[PDB]
């Protein structure tokens, strides 16, 4: 239904938001489709308990990203490798964190076992 | 006046425990990653151990 109410001349914020509570712990796939589009017009703190309430890490991470909560977005690629990680996708978040600790343990997910292209990892830093 | 005015879970079952179904199949949507992690992390890091290994032979 929201599938239409959001296109009306009178669409607000709540729509997109609640709409996610559905895309969340239900229809995965499209769930990303949405966010990538509607990220400005929407809540974020509440969503995370509809997000961590759906481990959609691929999208759950992007949220943190634009949210600028990198420390956490980055973490979403520590216990969720295959799921959201993106080779260099992990390379442009770390630099915007205030805590350098994450890095060292990070070397692990990369340096620990991640060889060639862990050193390129040593680059930017 | 009393009806609406006086006013301002009748069958808790498909009305609440359906939440077990979303919750049910998501726990099995849970599985994966973890187990996938080490399985693959296994065949990998070891291929790494040989990466360096052959790095000691040729070089010598």
């Amino acid at each position: 239904m929201l599938e239409a109410a959001l296109g009306l001349e009178r669409a607000h914020m709540g729509m997109f938001t609640e709409l996610a509570i559905l895309y969340s712990k239900f229809k995965p796939q499209k769930m990303r489709e949405h966010l990538e589009l509607f990220w400005s017009r929407v809540n974020i703190p509440k969503v995370l308990r509809a997000a961590e309430q759906a481990h959609l890490w691929a999208e759950l991470v992007f949220l943190y990203d634009k949210y600028e909560e990198y420390d956490n977005a980055i973490i979403t690629m520590m216990n969720h490798p295959t799921d959201a990680w993106k080779e260099g996708q992990f390379k442009d978040i770390i630099t915007k964190v205030a805590n350098v600790e994450l890095y060292y343990r990070a070397i692990q997910f990369y340096l620990e076992f991640k060889p060639l292209l862990l050193n390129d990892l040593l680059m930017v830093l | 006046x009393x009806x609406x005015x006086x006013x301002x879970q009748a069958d808790r079952l498909t009305q609440e425990p359906e939440s077990i179904r979303k919750w049910r199949e998501e726990q099995r949507k849970r599985l994966q990653e973890l187990d996938a992690a080490s399985k693959v992390m296994e065949q990998e890091w070891r291929e790494k151990a040989k990466k360096d290994l052959e790095e000691w032979n040729q070089r010598q």
